[PDB]
RNA sequence: GCAUGUGGUUUAAUUCGAAGCAACGCGAAGAACCUUACCAGGCCUUGACAUGCUAGGGAACCCGGGUGAAAGCCUGGGGUGCCCCGCGAGGGGAGCCCUAGCACAGGUGCUGCAUGGCCGUCGUCAGCUCGUGCCGUGAGGUGUUGGGUUAAGUCCCGCAACGAGCGCAACCCCCGCCGUUAGUUGCCAGCGGUUCGGCCGGGCACUCUAACGGGACUGCCCGCGAAAGCGGGAGGAAGGAGGGGACGACGUCUGGUCAGCAUGGCCCUUACGGCCUGGGCGACACACGUGCUACAAUGCCCACUACAAAGCGAUGCCACCCGGCAACGGGGAGCUAAUCGCAAAAAGGUGGGCCCAGUUCGGAUUGGGGUCUGCAACCCGACCCCAUGAAGCCGGAAUCGCUAGUAAUCGCGGAUCAG
């Protein structure tokens, strides 16, 4: 019933955080569809290296927003009362939609 | 060309000067900068000096020159040939 | 009852399902020969069977997605060979000679900057 | 037109970012510029305290600016006053709940950005440039370091002819990715002009 | 409206434009492009074949 | 990046269409990335410093 | 015929749609 | 032939830099006004921006008129907040404003031969050096050389040398095979139900998605070789750096850039600063550079019919209905997105047309009628439809690219961006 999307830049912190949530939902009474690796949206940037002329050298930067889904079916109360007590990585955004 | 929904475009402040010159029956020279203005049949028979980036040049407006914009009659650059 | 083998080739992925019988073959809900309507190369996809002599002793339910149809052909062609071995591990001996178990490592090369094409350098011409 | 910025190369492998947050396309533009206004100010206001890094972690309407500083008292202030002034002026320019903490760079001899600076000062104060360097590199290796290197470039001494001085000890493996290598750059501003100091410090194989 | 009877209208249309003394007029008159192309290169169909002229010695010496 | 034009840049102008971006840093008019509000010089520089979050160097 | 704005190829290349290469 | 850049010339101005390789679709990943640095004209002078200072007038701020191309210039009204002393009239004060005057700001003005930073380059070429010892009066040599090997100053043998640092390699990323964890917005293998859409049940097998891992070492066999290593074979998805990336040594070029930024010095300050409107960067007897589209039948056109990846999008992408030949417009669902969309992939396949022709090849040029964006498409936008249907029948002397999923060929996306 409770569906958590996990979108962040760093995939270590992103992946870590999602383990802290697969276990949180275990020690509270529910079954869970695991942390599902949704595909990752890359934003590339292609700057000329030098300041003036010299177009024939660039440098390639990218920006990788990583995506993990997690579902907790059979959602109890002892579940929620262990979730609004977490928060442990900084560069990870959470959004919860009870759908 | 300009979309037909929005009619034609003339700068209100050129259209201004003419209506006063018409609704008083006076034919005194006008100067403007807005080349970009279309030519409504209201302008006909008048004389408008228009800017071409350097000066205002007179443009006597006859009938057949109505669909156009004023700028078409003051060229912007000066050409002779190559020597 | 079935025998599977997963054949991929260059952004193509083929799903081969083998079931003995007549000889007929479906790809993506169409007859093999209707899917590859006028493609000469197509016949090559069924070379893994012919070289063990099991063409006709089987059918095939196949699906492909990705790549061009030829890419799909060498992927099926792999996938069938991958499948003849889950069925008969002794078939390896017959297929590896002509190397029908080999995933073609070859694939489209990254366009590189300051080229027109990965290699195709821009033209230097005159002085 | 030669070598790659030793950090941006190692970045994500053996070296971390100075801003750590997520932001969608909508918000990112400005939380960035907001960081840069922060790092703009603390950089001016804390040169006296010798500051290495300005970490900016972020939540929602929350900013955890960790300031990494040689002389942590100078940042704090007598009584505890100076830090309060910053935190207010920060939360002014930010308009958010600024959480400024302070962290003691325990050894400025292994902070490239600091070694860099210390040299630049020395250069500004008109010190001998060659000595200034050998003696800096010296201090760096003396304190654990596995390799170090300093490059002063510009109008060295008075000098009409702008040249480049440099010096190193140990290994400074700019190609080796797993090498933890601190880089820092200082700019000395002088009556005769401007010179740049790069300092590389090789710290350990990972 | 067809054949040479159409050649009439197109002809006397350009004719109008020149007689008006509008930009597109001069461009028609001088045999240049009209819809606003570049002229420093190309623009050949409007000026016919290429009347090559003298030119100078660049860049260092010869 | 003459000073006035950096300011003019910000002035909400007589028409919606004289809207143009410059670099929040140098003020450079020309190669400015929406998303960062930075030019392709500044981007490059701040990216290496490590001050554009999650901005790695690409390689594939 | 990629320069010919009265062909499918013509519109295919110009990236437009018209009579000669319509949508649906 | 056309698109762009450049030389030149022209111009009121055609802003400026880039100049053999290493300038010339280069700074420009978006010049109608803006951008914009140039030109003409009308404007402002503590200034569009910073921190102040002396003297007077003011709360700040809000709305309207005149003149004008706008900018600017002149003018009318509304408004009395906050801090301290006082019973009060009221004086003082913070902030902000105006006027005068002073520090000053501003300058894309000069010098890249005063510089920082960053870049191009020889050159991902295999080199450049140091400690100690040794040789030599010494500059210097040795090592690093020689013979074999290698993509390699890679290793082997040798040797007055033994090491070490920067470089090669490796550690990092992508692709190729398999594993474990993971089952949604993805997937459909057997099964239940079907409106025949994986649509619904259900299931994660498979595909995939994406995070961690395994796997390759000349390890095995034969032949040559003191050795290193080389040739050939077997197993293997992969074999001798498996394919591609990121990664540029000491230095060279008085290389490039003061117009990204920063900065020494010189120069301007009612002008070289700043605002605006219009013009210019788009000029055209000509010349080169880079490219597009062609000269056709291994083709062209029309219809029907398949198979991608990578990205992008809730100020946007816009499914589907309607009008319209169409660009597009009106209505309107889904989608902050593995769901909704851009999205037709084109070459390919099947059918039919043309029949060697300046053509059903080519689609310049121009005439006419519309659409959209935008305050505004004359100079100078793209797009649609009708008509026009130029050169061009495979390119002289010269000259470029590429050694395998490469070249050739065919479409698709993105950055900048109202367009
Ligand atoms: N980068 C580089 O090395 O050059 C490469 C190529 O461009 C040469 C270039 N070639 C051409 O134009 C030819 N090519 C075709 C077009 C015309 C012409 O026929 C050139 O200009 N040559 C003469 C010309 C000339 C006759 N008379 C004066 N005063 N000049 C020259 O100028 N020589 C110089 C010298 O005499 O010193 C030069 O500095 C030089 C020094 N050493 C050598 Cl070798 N060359
Ligand atoms: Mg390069
Ligand atoms: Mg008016
Ligand atoms: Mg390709
Ligand atoms: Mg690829
Ligand atoms: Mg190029
Ligand atoms: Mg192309
Ligand atoms: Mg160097
Ligand atoms: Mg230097
Ligand atoms: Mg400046
Ligand atoms: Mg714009
Ligand atoms: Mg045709
Ligand atoms: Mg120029
Ligand atoms: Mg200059
Ligand atoms: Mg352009
Ligand atoms: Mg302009
Ligand atoms: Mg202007
Ligand atoms: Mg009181
Ligand atoms: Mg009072
Ligand atoms: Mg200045
Ligand atoms: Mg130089
Ligand atoms: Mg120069
Ligand atoms: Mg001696
Ligand atoms: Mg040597
Ligand atoms: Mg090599
Ligand atoms: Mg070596
Ligand atoms: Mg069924
Ligand atoms: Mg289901
Ligand atoms: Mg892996
Ligand atoms: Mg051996
Ligand atoms: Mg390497
Ligand atoms: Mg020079
Ligand atoms: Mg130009
Ligand atoms: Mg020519
Ligand atoms: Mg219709
Ligand atoms: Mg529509
Ligand atoms: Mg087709
Ligand atoms: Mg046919
Ligand atoms: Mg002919
Ligand atoms: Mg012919
Ligand atoms: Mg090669
Ligand atoms: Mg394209
Ligand atoms: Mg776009
Ligand atoms: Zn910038």
């Amino acid at each position: 019933k409770i569906r958590i999307k996990l979108r962040g830049f760093d995939h270590k912190t992103l992946d870590a955080s999602a383990q802290k949530i697969v276990e949180a939902a275990r020690r509270s009474g529910a079954q869970v569809s695991g942390p599902i690796p949704l595909p990752t949206r890359v934003r590339r940037f292609t700057v000329i290296r030098g300041p003036f002329k010299h177009k024939d050298s660039r440098e390639h930067f990218e920006l990788r927003t990583h995506n993990r889904l997690v579902d907790i079916i059979n959602p109890n109360r002892k579940t929620i009362e262990q979730l609004m007590t977490l928060d442990l990585p900084t560069g990870v955004e959470i959004e919860i939609k009870t759908v | 060309p300009r979309s037909l929904k929005k009619g034609v475009f003339v700068d209100d402040h050129l259209l201004e000067k003419v209506l006063e010159l018409n609704a008083k029956g006076e034919k005194r020279l006008i100067k403007t900068w807005s080349r970009r203005s279309t030519i409504v049949p209201e302008m006909v028979g008048h004389t408008i000096a228009v800017y071409n980036g350097k000066q205002h040049v007179p443009v006597y407006i006859t009938e057949n020159m109505v669909g156009h914009k004023l700028g078409e009659f003051a060229p912007t650059r000066t050409y002779r040939g190559h020597g | 009852e079935q025998y599977y083998g997963t054949g991929r080739r260059k952004e193509a992925v083929a799903r081969v399902f083998l079931r003995p019988g007549n000889g007929k073959v479906t790809v993506n809900g169409q007859d093999f020969n209707e899917y590859f309507q006028g493609l000469v190369r197509a016949v090559a996809a069924l070379e893994p069977l012919r070289a063990v002599d099991a063409l006709g002793h089987f059918d095939a339910y196949i699906t492909v997605r990705g790549g061009g149809k030829s890419g799909q052909i060498d992927a099926i062609k792999l996938g069938i060979a991958r499948a003849l071995v889950q069925y008969n591990p002794d078939y390896r001996a017959k297929l590896k000679p002509l190397g029908f178990l080999t995933r073609d490592a070859r694939v489209v090369e990254r366009k590189k900057y300051g080229k027109h094409k990965a290699r195709r350098a821009p033209q230097y011409s005159k002085r | 037109g030669n070598k790659i910025h030793p950090i941006g190369f190692r970045l994500g492998i053996t070296r971390d970012w100075e801003s750590r947050w997520y932001a969608g396309k909508k918000q990112y533009r400005h939380l960035l510029l907001e960081d840069q206004r922060i790092r703009g100010l603390l950089e001016k206001e804390l040169y006296s305290a010798g500051l290495a890094r300005v970490d900016i972690e972020r939540a929602a309407d929350n900013v955890a600016v960790t300031v990494h500083v040689a002389k942590p008292g100078v940042v704090i202030g007598r009584g505890g006053e100076r830090i309060r002034v910053l935190r207010e002026e920060l939360a002014k320019l930010t308009g958010k709940n600024v959480a400024l903490n302070v962290q003691e760079v325990q050894n400025p001899n292994l902070s490239a950005p600091l070694v860099a600076q210390r040299v630049a000062e020395q250069i500004e104060r008109r010190f001998a440039v060659r000595r200034a360097i050998k003696q800096a590199v010296q201090r760096v290796m003396e304190s654990g370091a596995k390799g170090a290197k300093v490059i002063v470039s510009g109008r060295i001494g008075g000098a009409e002819q702008a040249r480049t001085e440099w010096a190193a000890q140990g290994r400074v493996p700019l190609h080796t990715l797993r090498a933890n290598i601190d880089y820092g750059f200082a700019l000395a501003r002088t009556t005769y002009g401007v010179l740049g100091v790069k300092a590389y410090i090789f710290l350990g194989e990972v | 409206k067809l054949e040479g009877e159409l050649r009439a209208e197109v002809a006397a249309n350009i004719k109008r434009l020149m007689d008006i003394g509008c930009y597109r007029g001069l461009r028609h008159r001088r045999g240049l492009p009209v819809r606003g192309q570049r002229t420093r290169t190309n623009a050949r169909t409007r000026k016919g074949p290429r009347k090559t002229v003298a030119g100078k010695k660049k860049a260092p010496r010869k | 990046a003459r000073k006035a034009l950096i300011e003019k840049a910000k002035r909400t102008p007589k028409f919606k269409v004289r809207a143009y971006t410059r670099c929040v840093r140098c003020g450079r008019a020309r190669s400015v990335y929406r998303f960062f509000g930075l030019c392709r010089i500044c981007l490059r520089e701040l990216a290496h410093k490590g001050q554009l979050p999650g901005v790695r160097k690409a390689s594939w | 015929g990629k320069g010919d704005r009265r062909t499918r190829r013509g519109k295919i290349w110009r990236g437009t749609y018209g009579k000669y290469r319509p949508r649906k």
